[PDB]
RNA sequence: GGGAUGUGGCGGUUGACGGCGACGUUAGGAAGUCCGGAGACGCCGGCGGGGGCCUCGGGAAGAGUUAUCUUUUCUGCUUAACGGCCUGCCAACCCUGGAAACGGUUCAGCCGGAGGUAGGGUCCAGUGGCCGGAAGAGCACCGGGUGUCCGGUGCGCCCCCGGCGGCCCAUGAAAAUCCGGAGGACCGCCGUUCACGCCCGGUCGUACUCAUAACCGCAUCAGGUCUCCAAGGUGAACAGCCUCUGGCCAAUGGAACAAUGUAGGCAAGGGAAGUCGGCAAAACGGAUCCGUAACUUCGGGAAAAGGAU
RNA sequence: CAAAUAUUCAAAUGAGAACUUUGAAGGCCGAAGAGGAGAAAGGUUCCAUGUGAACGGCACUUGCACAUGGGUAAGCCGAUC
């Protein structure tokens, strides 16, 4: 049914080794081979997933290869923090200074 | 249902001793079990190693006893650590 | 192997050359003894070991 | 390679200077006019029988045009 | 529609190889339509007969390639399938014809 | 990837707009300093998705069978990276609103005044769709020509992904590299991570075998030596048995069927009397239904035993 | 010279054919293969042409033997980091 062998010289399945199966105009199957699976970024308060940015290897977010507005989220700490966590340290920063000025007056 | 006294403990069959079985019986259980957050008042606390107690929602993680969130003893330390700051002052 | 090391690709190539027959007319020259190359090797026999 | 929708836009890519050749390919569908430039492969196609000799006719008369 | 298949017999006449009205024959004895009983000659399907060709045509629907099975089932049955082969005429794609090896 | 250089565009409320918002748009300042993420991770179990394969049907092309039957059997009917537009799974997120007569919901879970159901949206990934590449290729036919089409199905097989659950006195690499951010010293005809355009890309390996003959075992030695792919039937099944693709008939040949061997069978009647000893062999065996003792650490024993098909 | 089921017919070539080549037939491996490709290890065994002997534990016109020639191309596959 039409087996496949490997094209390069690694010979062992590893992650880094990952083939898929194609069929080419010539009308046959051949393996090519894919890129891991990556996450995206990520937020360090929440734990959640960053919106508006793909999911790639590190070196395919290269400048030169990725356009500005996929890389980046217009908002301050924009492709670091996630919305939810920039609304309570901008709460936070706030409040807390208030209560400096109280502790002054009283 | 399924089983008259064993419980939990049934997943060991006939192995290590009817005394053994009795013994991990208690600490299987609490292991396993799902304590109050204080923090945001549901039953979401789940041991993700021994001494580490994570809330599934709030996301607070807690250092508690191996097997169960709260030891004994830690209630006691609290209570004795509480007395002597009130009464230092 | 494929999988070549340079130092060891010329030194294969060294032992390439020098398994040929003796010339035929070294053995017409004035006082000769040589009859083979006495230095010949097949590489099923005799492994050279790299 | 990239498609090209509008036909002015095409007339101005084989205007450029490196823009080397126009190859048109004739379908039972349409007509296709292809520009090589420097680095893409420029593809548009005509569902127009006239407009792709009008095209024709109005192509820059120093880029080399071939049939396919 | 009206469906038409023809097929084209006027090599094998001019060498006297076969006789068309034995092919138009065999035609209506053996077509089973609409799922029915082998050559029933129904009110869909009619052979119709020429000097050289042979024309099925119907108002359902009827598959080309059951003619070239039914066309090469007698040229087995006259002993003619080794000199003769069917061909689909290069020109129509409703038209087979019989050709020598 | 690197290096030079324009032409065009873009910004000057010096350092762009839009969106309530999630976020969007090819561009759209900046030094020392500092912060985050990706890289970047275990095992086991369901469930879902995508690709390939298998499989059912229709159409057309060619071939096989054809005393009889067979609208039949077989073969093939293809579409790469890369770019643009669309789509947008399962999760995650946003806005409105305010829930008990509680509701939503999975195979299982589970979720909700810390805001559910509902309504409307954002993002995410794809090995998804269409177009370009690209029919001009490849393939199959007919002698340049024709065609390269339409559906269906699934506890199917292989790979990958998603999202849950379980487990640990076990919690399952690091670094290079890349991206983002906080701050705003400094600066105006100067800034520009934009498009298009120009030049360049070193060294070494690359044949072949990878094994019942290319490696080791003194050998062309029934041994040993790490991997990927993997069809049809039967069947629970990568069991055994048969077949297609591909590969092979290489194992000195010929004549004859003595004893004794070696490997494999059967044997009336008896049924362990054989032997240290039931050694060896024979008997049993899948599935469905019924039924199942003592003892027990209460979990088992158990496919007990015993029957029927 | 007995494990791994197995050969047969016609023709060709040649001094010479049970063993070479072609065609036909009968069989086996049965896709966790006797199929298609790699890592180690080997180092020319790869391909062509030719053939004194030796060797291929019978044989050979034949070759993993022997002799003479030919053959391994990278910015993207690797090493290299
Ligand atoms: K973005
Ligand atoms: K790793
Ligand atoms: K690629
Ligand atoms: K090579
Ligand atoms: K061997
Ligand atoms: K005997
Ligand atoms: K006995
Ligand atoms: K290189
Ligand atoms: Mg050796
Ligand atoms: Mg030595
Ligand atoms: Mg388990
Ligand atoms: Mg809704
Ligand atoms: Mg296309
Ligand atoms: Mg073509
Ligand atoms: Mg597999
Ligand atoms: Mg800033
Ligand atoms: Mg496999
Ligand atoms: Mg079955
Ligand atoms: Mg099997
Ligand atoms: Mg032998
Ligand atoms: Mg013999
Ligand atoms: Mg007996
Ligand atoms: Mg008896
Ligand atoms: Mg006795
Ligand atoms: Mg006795
Ligand atoms: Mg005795
Ligand atoms: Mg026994
Ligand atoms: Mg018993
Ligand atoms: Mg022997
Ligand atoms: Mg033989
Ligand atoms: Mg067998
Ligand atoms: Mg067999
Ligand atoms: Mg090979
Ligand atoms: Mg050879
Ligand atoms: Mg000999
Ligand atoms: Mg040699
Ligand atoms: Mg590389």
């Amino acid at each position: 049914v039409q087996r496949l062998t490997y094209r390069k010289r690694h010979s062992y399945a590893t992650k880094s080794n990952q083939t898929r199966v194609v069929k080419t105009p010539g009308g046959k199957l051949v393996y090519q081979y894919t890129k891991k699976r990556a996450s995206g970024p990520k937020c360090p308060v929440t734990g959640k997933k960053i919106q508006g940015i793909p999911h790639l290897r590190p070196t395919e977010y290269k400048r030169s290869r990725l356009s500005r507005n996929r890389r980046t989220v217009n908002r301050p700490y924009g492709g670091v923090l996630s919305g939810p966590a920039v609304r309570e340290r901008i709460i936070r920063a706030f409040l807390v200074e208030e209560q400096k000025i109280v502790k002054k007056v009283l | 249902k399924r089983t008259k006294k064993a419980g939990i403990v049934g997943k060991y069959g006939t192995r290590y001793g009817a005394s053994l079985r009795k013994q991990i019986k208690k600490m299987e259980v609490s292991q396993h079990s799902k304590y109050f957050c204080e923090f945001c008042g549901k039953f979401a606390v789940k041991r993700k190693a021994v001494g580490i107690w994570g809330c599934k929602d709030c996301g607070k993680v807690k250092a508690g006893g191996a097997y169960t969130m709260n030891t004994a003893s830690a209630v006691t330390v609290r209570s004795t650590i509480r007395r002597l700051r009130e009464q230092t002052e | 192997p494929s999988h070549k090391t340079f130092r060891i690709k010329q030194k294969l190539a060294k032992k390439q050359r020098q398994n040929r027959p003796i010339p035929y007319w070294i053995r017409m020259r004035t006082d000769n003894t040589i009859r083979y190359n006495a230095k010949r090797r097949h590489w099923r026999r005799t492994k050279l070991g790299f | 390679p990239k498609q090209i929708h509008e036909i002015k836009d095409f007339l101005l890519t084989a205007r450029r200077k490196d823009a080397r050749s126009v190859r048109i390919k004739r379908t039972k569908d349409a007509v296709k006019f292809k520009v090589r430039c420097s680095r893409y492969l420029y593809t548009l196609c005509v569902h127009d029988t006239d407009k792709a000799n009008k095209l024709k006719q109005s192509l820059p008369p120093g880029l080399n045009v071939q049939e396919v | 529609g009206s469906v038409s298949f023809v097929i084209d017999c006027t090599k094998p006449v001019e060498d006297k190889i076969m006789e068309i009205a034995s092919l138009e024959k065999f035609l209506q004895e053996r077509i089973k339509v609409a799922g029915g009983k082998a050559g029933n000659l129904g009110d869909s399907v009619t052979v119709t007969r020429d000097k050289s060709k042979v024309t099925v045509t119907s108002d359902g629907a009827f598959s080309k390639r059951y003619l070239k099975y039914l066309t090469k089932k007698y040229l087995k049955k006259h002993n003619v399938r080794d000199w003769l082969r069917v061909i689909a005429a290069n020109k129509e794609r409703n038209v087979y014809e019989l050709r020598y090896f």
